[PDB]
């Protein structure tokens, strides 16, 4: 996934304190314009467009009750809880499906870089990164197992066709490496880094474009 | 009290004039002069007004359809609310989601309409008390609630069908009184002047039945209009009735109407020859033909008279409907051999008899022919009787059909029957590729029955690829996950990025397996080759970027 | 196929499980379980009459099974092989049995997670269940000598 | 007289009183009495892990009371 720049704590959640009241008392509309500035209106778990969205807690509220009002726990979720069952990805799947998991067994997109631990292939399938062994390898397996990237059909097929829709673009832009010069050919890759952010999938196309 | 009903009739309502008609029709004229006539004229206008639009299709001013369907404790549904479209509604889902149960509930609802049209004070079908009740539910009763739309004067026609399991303290009952009222209006205006009754049909799985062709089921009734409602919600299309009706039409076209009525008068003249031959001794055939003349008098007068259109036009219209909707059959016609009367079609240029037609081209003709028969018998005041109102419940329209022929089945059906609200429950993505997004109801593949709504898919399915519809709407991979030969590109990319994009020891031999399996001209090997070139020249970019950086 | 024949053979085979027809086994079914109710080895002297009440009842129910395991098929083994074939092939059914907690002989399956009757199934799972169930029935009652009778010769259209 | 409906009614009544409240509560009570007549002296090791069936005796006493919470014939009393 993407580096999310944790910019500034909003002043809405400073007045309400955990323990005295639950999460339902706050209005839900005062945090979304703060979150969409750093997320681009995207679920940062399926790396994922928010046609419908809700607020997802990275660590669960029932297990760690004095963690919800810190603002380091709030993210966007692919889909909404109002579906009478919900989806099977991003935020809903961790709280509904999967199973037991540890707090340190998960990758957090605020400070930890997901580029060197997981790897988006050209076929839409995610693998662990090469040379990765041990606790971080177990973490890279566990995050995919709880977030269902290798998983539900509507995410996997859409990511596969989004990466496969630019394969002639990548092929014909790369085959002119000897034809073009250094600065004006790396200008193509800065053009891609200025292009890809107005899409659903960013790091998958980053892995398809460069390495 | 009378004034309020007259004000409601002036404002526009079908039901408000009905009790006025029922209270003033029983007295004498003078007190009924123009009084009964204006409510009859307004009621028949509210039934029969319609206009031809810019595309040439007759559209009624007061369309009849089903708006909402609510199932409470019915089979697997706790409390399910479905909003149905005006023209086409598609219900999709896995095997196990109750999408045949929805059609069964709507058919049980429409049975009251059919029975109350057919006979005054009639009773339709009822819910079973052994299987339709939810075996998990604790209330021990199930009700199916529907709402019907019949124009601006009639916004809502409610109906509930209730059934309780045996042993309950309170006996739950139906509230089919508005269905009773609407079918009473239709029947008592139809008994005195001809109208265009709607078509109610259900085509369930049991249309997939073999053809017998030795069918001598009861001869004489298969030309009357109310025979068109005979077992129309049973589930199987009455192809027996259609083929008997079509032999009737062939005989009447070639003999009874080309050179006037002859086959009855020739044996009438035979009786006049044999009536004075001495001892009579022919009482067995003296009277069994005498009421055949009465049959041809009191039944064919409707079909030749102004109420029901010309029989040769009926034959042309049903033949046009069959050759327009049914894919490869282009003409249908009857042969009369010595002792036999058999119908043959032109399937792909070959004259093939019906009984040896294919099972995927005969159980669709059993739908289209029977539906066209019921429209041309029930809607005879139209230039195109296929433009009449009605509700038709097809179960799995893609049954026995090739994917080539699934690309046009619902387009052909909606083209031939524009005013019919089809409610179909398909399994294939290719049928969904010809149907709008808003016409589709769907079930998620986690749907234990608790949902109070069925919603459309997120992506548009009208022009999408079949792989996209299968892999976004129906939640199925394009390439199977139970096959080790399908993940070979993923294992290729894993083993190729393990050694930084070089075909050293594993990637080369796995590339040999892909080349020996999928083939030289295979698109999978085309992706493999493109990724090989792109990832072998990526190390050149790595070296150039390293030289730039340091 | 003959799915009514399969259902009748299935309820028949379940009622014959496990006492058969030699009887013998029926005369080693009723009174054997009724020893521990009444006197339990005599005033509970030896309570279980050794641990041979388990291991399929002192291998004496197995006395009409040791030459009936694979030389012919034991009827419990026939029923279990048909059950395994149905649950292995047919999709979204993972258990099948016969109940008479009501007054009628009716078979039930475990469609998804809900225990429903065959007449309360789909029309696409019941048809495939009829095909697989009938074919597995014909293999287990035409191949008596096999360890797994589904690995037999045949041609199926 | 229909000695066709009686056979169906009889097999029906035997089926709902074989895997339900049936003629096995006497066997369970005799089993508990015979076990108690021997464990009275001692050796409760054959009672500790056989206590599940003795609790299942009271569990079979449960769900029976709803059949006899009214003045009506029990299905095993009709037979
Ligand atoms: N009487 C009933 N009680 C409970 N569940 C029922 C009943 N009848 C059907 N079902 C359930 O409904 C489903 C039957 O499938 P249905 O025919 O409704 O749909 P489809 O074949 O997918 O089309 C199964 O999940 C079954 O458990």
């Amino acid at each position: 996934m993407r580096e999310l720049a944790r910019l500034e704590r909003p002043e809405i959640l400073d007045q309400y304190i955990a323990g005295q009241n639950d999460w339902m008392e706050i209005d839900q509309s005062a945090v979304w314009p703060k979150l969409t500035e750093m997320q681009g209106g995207f679920c940062a778990y399926c790396e994922c467009r928010l046609n419908r969205c809700h607020i997802e807690h990275f660590r669960p509220r029932g297990k760690f009750p004095a963690l919800t009002f810190i603002w380091n726990n709030l993210f966007g979720s692919c889909g909404d809880s109002r579906k009478s069952g919900g989806w099977s990805r991003c935020g809903i799947y961790k709280d509904n499906g999967a199973g037991a998991y540890n707090a340190d067994d998960l990758i957090k997109p605020d400070e930890e870089n997901p580029d060197d631990y997981l790897l988006f292939l050209t076929t839409g399938e995610v693998v662990p990164a090469i040379g990765l062994t041990g606790r971080a390898l177990k973490k890279a397996q566990e995050t995919i197992r709880v977030f269902n990237l290798n998983g539900d059909i509507k995410l996997f097929g859409s990511r596969r066709t989004a990466v496969q829709a630019i394969m002639p673009n990548v092929e014909y832009l790369y085959t002119l490496l000897e034809e073009f010069d250094e600065d004006d050919w790396n200008e193509m890759l800065r053009d891609e880094l200025e292009k890809i952010e107005s899409d659903e999938y960013k790091t998958a196309l980053k892995h398809a474009w460069t390495f | 009290m009378t004034k309020q009903y007259e004000r409601k009739a002036k404002g526009g309502n079908l039901l408000s004039a009905f009790e006025l008609y029922q209270r003033n029709s029983d007295k004498a004229p003078g007190l009924g002069e123009m009084l009964v006539g204006e409510w009859f004229e307004m009621c028949r206008d509210y039934i029969q007004d319609g206009h031809v639009d810019e595309s040439g299709i007759f559209r009624p001013d007061n369309a009849f359809y089903l708006r909402r369907l609510t199932l409470k404790d019915f089979r697997r549904f706790s409390l399910l609310e479905i909003k149905l479209e005006e023209d086409l509604t598609v219900i999709i889902g896995n095997n196990g989601k109750g999408k045949t149960s929805i059609l069964y509930a709507i058919a049980k609802t429409l049975s009251w309409f059919v029975a109350n049209i057919l006979k005054e004070g009639g009773s339709g079908q009822r819910l079973s008390e052994m299987t339709d009740i939810k075996n998990d539910a604790e209330d021990r009763y199930s009700d199916v609630s529907s709402t019907f739309f019949f124009g601006k004067g009639l916004k809502s026609v409610p109906i509930r069908l209730s059934r309780s399991a045996l042993g309950t303290a309170e006996r739950r009952d139906s509230e089919v009184k508005p269905a009773k009222d609407l079918a009473d209006i239709w029947r008592v205006i139809n008994e005195v002047n001809t109208i265009n009754l709607p078509t109610f049909a259900l085509y369930n799985v049991e249309r997939s039945q073999p053809f017998n062709r030795n069918i001598k089921d009861n001869t004489g009734r298969r030309e009357e209009r109310f025979d068109a409602y005979s077992q129309t919600l049973g589930g199987a299309g009455r192809f027996d009735h259609f083929v008997e009706w079509y032999i009737y039409l062939h005989k009447r076209t070639v003999s009874d109407i080309s050179s006037s009525i002859k086959e009855l008068e020739q044996q009438v003249n035979d009786l006049q020859r044999t009536v004075d031959g001495g001892m009579v001794s022919v009482k067995s055939l003296l009277e069994q033909m005498k009421f055949k003349l009465s049959e041809a008098i009191e039944r064919n007068d409707a079909a030749v008279s102004s109420r029901v259109l010309t029989e040769s036009v009926q034959k042309s219209i049903v033949e046009k409907a069959i050759c327009s909707v049914v894919p490869s059959i282009s003409n249908i016609w009857v042969e009369m051999i010595t002792g036999s009367d058999l119908v043959k079609v032109t399937n792909d240029g070959h004259d093939v008899t019906i009984d040896q037609l294919s099972d995927g081209l005969r159980v669709f003709l059993s739908l289209v022919a029977d539906l066209a028969r019921r429209m041309v018998m029930l809607n005879p005041l139209l230039e195109n009787p296929l433009e009449g109102r009605g509700i038709v419940l097809i179960d799995q329209i893609e049954l026995h059909l090739h994917p080539k022929w699934q690309q046009e089945v619902i387009l052909n059906l909606r083209s031939a029957f524009p005013n019919i609200q089809f409610i179909i429950t398909t399994h294939s993505p290719i049928v969904l590729s010809t149907i709008e997004k808003r016409c589709i109801r769907e079930f998620e593949p986690n749907d234990d029955g608790d949902q109070s709504f069925l919603d459309s898919p997120d992506m548009q399915t009208k022009g999408s690829e079949n792989a996209q519809i299968l892999e976004q709407v129906m939640n199925v991979h394009s390439t199977p996950p139970g096959i080790a030969e399908s993940h070979w590109l993923g294992n290729f990319e894993l083993l190729l990025l393990d050694n930084s994009g070089e075909l050293d020891n594993h990637s080369q031999v796995l590339y040999d397996q892909i080349k020996a399996h999928f083939g030289i001209d295979s698109i999978e090997l085309k992706k493999a080759d493109s990724l090989i070139r792109i990832n072998k020249m990526k190390n050149k970019l790595n070296k150039i970027r390293a030289e730039k950086g340091k």
